RNA sequence: AGGGCGUGAAACCGUUAAGAGGUAAACGGGUGGGGUCCGCGCAGUCCGCCCGGAGGAUUCAACCCGGCGGCGCGGUCCGGC
RNA sequence: UGGAAUGCGAGUGCCUAGUGGGCCACUUUUGGUAAGCAGAACUGGCGCUGCGGGAUGAACCGAACGCCGGGUUAAGGCGCC
RNA sequence: GCCGUCGCUGGCAGUCGGCAGAGCGAGAAAGAGAGUGGCGCGGACGCUACGCCGCGACGAGUAGGAGGGCCGCUGCGGUGAGCCUUGAAGCCUAGGGCGCGGGCCCGGGUGGAGCCGCCGCAGGUGCAGAUCUUGGUGGUAGUAGCAAAUAUUCAAACGAG
């Protein structure tokens, strides 16, 4: 007789990705020795965040990469991101950069490689940084997403900013009893 | 009965709709019999521009 | 993909999934959106607020084409021109500034939202903002109206 | 003097008796193939005294001598002359075996080329 | 394969062989006994190194010539991509 | 000087089946003469659960279960079965 | 002792070999680190890293959910210089077995013409029940029965009767 609930004896977390893909998996390969034989925890976050999905590594803005760089101290230090380094098209300036990613778009490509900066891979940080030092980590926006704003509190109810599922919007696609004081009652 | 979340909706599939399918495998073919009855024009007229006035 | 499905899954379980005390019968709760306002009242108050009811006029013979007005922000606006004319306004001494005409590029309305670059522009669109004209105005610029 | 494997451990089995189906001794249209009882009120399914034995994963036989023959040897299924280039050299752990629609006169070829390889055939007079 | 004839299963029936029989038959665990064949078993597996006694090759190490392959921080050979 | 003892890795977001007939038991308690009656409060079981005991047994006592060997008990017993 | 699950996101790219020095189980934040003045050619296994190996605890189950199937059926794209009239599929088997199991492989007989393994793809893909549908066959059982309307007998003939 033994009294420990099953429920949460195992942890639902990954340890292989679902991804059939071979060149991450090469990646994978080679950040499980990094991560067992170096002692930083950066190999260890940067082998964790390659098992996750697409949705759990967000597009990274070219824009909000040019500000956390232009954040202090971190002069001369390269920038890592997981997910995808896409081109934001609403900036004018821009700076050299030392950017490691899986997959940067082309005209972001184009325009670091415009403005003077290097493009890295994750085997060429691994070759430039084996413990990963000179790095700082980054991450897009993860409740960016337009499916998290329906998530949360429901609608229909008072102190709850949630976006309910509509067909399509308009005058009369939801608007008159539960929306109205004057037509019943609001929230 | 409906669940906990999602969009209302109004399929409109409450008549017959069965028997007014319109199947679309018809369509290689027809764009060939497009192009043998293009092609038959423009031998047809033939210093004439294939497209018209 | 008949072999990924859950029907295979459930060969040899009696009730397939669906319960054996509350069978899987064929409309337990009407069909469709039945009993909104009756039994399916506090799904649709919980989940579908406004959803019964008329609210705001009866527009009878409505048109999207006069309905048509696309607006375009002041923090993509030189996303419309190509890089080099921002280039040779940034390089020109005299002051020729770039004509922006919004209308050839496909949108009607320039809205000012971000931050526009110290250089003056001629922005030729079908309607403005207040604050995108502020913002013209003070970067540098003038707001020609086109029909 | 037949083929020695390389270590012969004790092949300790669980269980030799077969997982008969419940009420496969009634009734003619049963198999003996087992099939889990899914029913609200059967005697098998949740564990009377003196009832037919269950599948459990506790019957398992160990991973030394798991597929394991009484020889020592493990089986592999081959069809022709070109599949006892592969077990030459794995000899000493892992036997051969000749399939059923493979004819006589490539069966003597494939019994040649494995008493040339030392490779133990399981059935090495299997037409004559 | 013998004119509703390729292959000819199960339920069922007949014959032969074997075993058994007053708690209806049947089943699970454990043994015992008897048959069917299988291990083509019945003086019992081989594999390396060394010692000793008996034999046999046109043979060992080291040199000569030719060809092939690997490497060269040749600290920094020359020439192509 | 992580400001009582003891113990344990925690927090958080989606999608979501089945269920929405229950029953029994120490204690409290409504109606009823009472009921293996009807209706409640706490907690545990049956339902969903095998096992040893109560001869028998959905709820009682002990105790919960992968497959085995040695030992030892619980609840119950130690004239024979 | 053995099987599986969970956890240590534990360990293994260090097989670094006359281009060599064979380790990081050890109570104690961190280097078997570079420098500068006073004969014999030798060394088992490994690692389908979706793999291998070591520690501990855990193991009931209805409705229900999820994962793994080198479990099974049919067809397609590849593949096995695949199998086959010196015998394919199907079927029977007191034979040898393997896997916890789904099931699978050989030996013997029948059979006479096609069939299968692996990577993927697709479905009209797995039965013990539904007073299930079709077909066939038992106990009943050589049993109920061949009992309404008065009745047949002898000789001869045909004919195997
Ligand atoms: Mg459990
Ligand atoms: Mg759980
Ligand atoms: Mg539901
Ligand atoms: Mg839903
Ligand atoms: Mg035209
Ligand atoms: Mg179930
Ligand atoms: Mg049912
Ligand atoms: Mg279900
Ligand atoms: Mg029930
Ligand atoms: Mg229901
Ligand atoms: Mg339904
Ligand atoms: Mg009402
Ligand atoms: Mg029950
Ligand atoms: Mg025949
Ligand atoms: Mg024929
Ligand atoms: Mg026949
Ligand atoms: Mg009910
Ligand atoms: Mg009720
Ligand atoms: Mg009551
Ligand atoms: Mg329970
Ligand atoms: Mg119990
Ligand atoms: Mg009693
Ligand atoms: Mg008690
Ligand atoms: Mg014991
Ligand atoms: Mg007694
Ligand atoms: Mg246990
Ligand atoms: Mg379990
Ligand atoms: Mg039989
Ligand atoms: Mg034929
Ligand atoms: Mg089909
Ligand atoms: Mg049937
Ligand atoms: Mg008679
Ligand atoms: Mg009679």
């Amino acid at each position: 007789g033994v009294d420990i609930r099953h429920n949460k004896d195992r942890k639902v977390r990954r340890k292989e990705p679902k991804s059939q893909d071979i060149y991450l998996r090469l990646l994978v390969k080679l950040y499980r020795f990094l991560a067992r034989r170096t002692n930083s925890t950066f190999n260890q976050v940067v082998l964790k965040r390659l098992f996750m999905s697409r949705t759990n590594r967000p597009p990274l803005s070219l824009s909000r990469m040019i500000r956390k760089m232009k954040l202090p101290g971190r002069e001369n230090k390269t920038a890592v991101v997981v997910g995808t380094v896409t081109d934001d098209v609403r900036v004018q300036e821009v700076p050299k950069l030392k950017v490691c990613a899986l997959r940067v778009t082309s005209r972001a490509r184009s325009r670091i490689l415009k403005a003077g900066g290097k493009i890295l891979t994750f085997d060429q940080l691994a070759l430039d940084s084996p413990k990963g030092r000179g790095t700082v980590l980054l991450s897009g926006p993860r409740k960016g997403r337009e499916v998290y704003r329906h998530f949360g509190k429901a609608p229909g109810t008072p102190h709850s900013h949630t976006k309910p599922y509509v067909r399509s919007k308009g005058r009369k696609f939801e608007r008159a009893r539960g929306r109205r004081a004057s037509r019943g009652y609001k929230n | 009965a409906p669940s906990r979340n999602g969009m209302i909706l109004k399929p409109h599939f409450h008549k017959d709709w069965q028997r007014r399918v319109a199947t679309w495998f018809n369509q290689p073919a027809r764009k060939i019999r497009r192009r043998k009855a293009r092609q038959a024009r423009a031998r047809r007229i033939a210093p004439r521009p294939a497209a018209g006035p | 993909p008949s072999r990924l499905r859950k029907t295979r899954k459930l060969r040899g379980h009696v009730s397939h999934g669906h319960g054996r005390i509350g069978k899987h019968r064929k409309h337990p709760g009407g069909r469709g959106n039945a009993g909104g306002m009756h039994h399916h009242r506090i799904n649709f108050d919980k989940y579908h607020p406004g959803y019964f009811g008329k609210v705001g006029m009866r527009h009878y013979h409505l048109k999207r084409n006069q309905s048509f007005c696309p607006t375009v922000n002041l923090d993509k606006l030189w996303t419309l021109v190509s890089e080099q004319t921002r280039v040779n306004a940034a390089k020109n001494k005299t002051g020729a500034a770039p004509i922006i005409d919004v209308v050839r590029s496909g949108y009607y309305k320039v809205l000012g939202k971000g931050k526009l670059p110290k250089q003056p522009v001629i922005v030729k669109a079908k309607f403005f903002s207040r604050r995108a004209e502020e913002k013209i105005k003070g970067v540098g610029g003038a707001c020609v109206l086109v029909a | 003097a037949a083929l020695r494997p390389l270590v012969k451990p004790k092949i300790v089995k669980k269980r030799t008796k077969k997982f008969i189906r419940h009420q496969s001794d009634r009734y003619v249209k049963i198999k003996r193939n087992w099939r889990k009882p899914r029913g609200i009120d059967n005697r098998v399914r949740r564990r009377f005294k003196g009832q037919i034995l269950m599948p459990n994963i506790g019957y398992g036989s160990n991973k030394k001598t798991k597929h394991m023959l009484p020889s020592g040897f493990r089986k592999f299924l081959v069809h022709n002359v070109k599949e006892l280039e592969v077990l030459l050299m794995c000899n000493k752990s892992y036997c051969a075996e000749i399939a059923h629609n493979v004819s006589s006169k490539n069966r003597k070829a494939i019994v040649e080329r494995a008493a040339q390889l030392a490779i133990r055939v399981t059935n090495p007079n299997a037409r004559l």
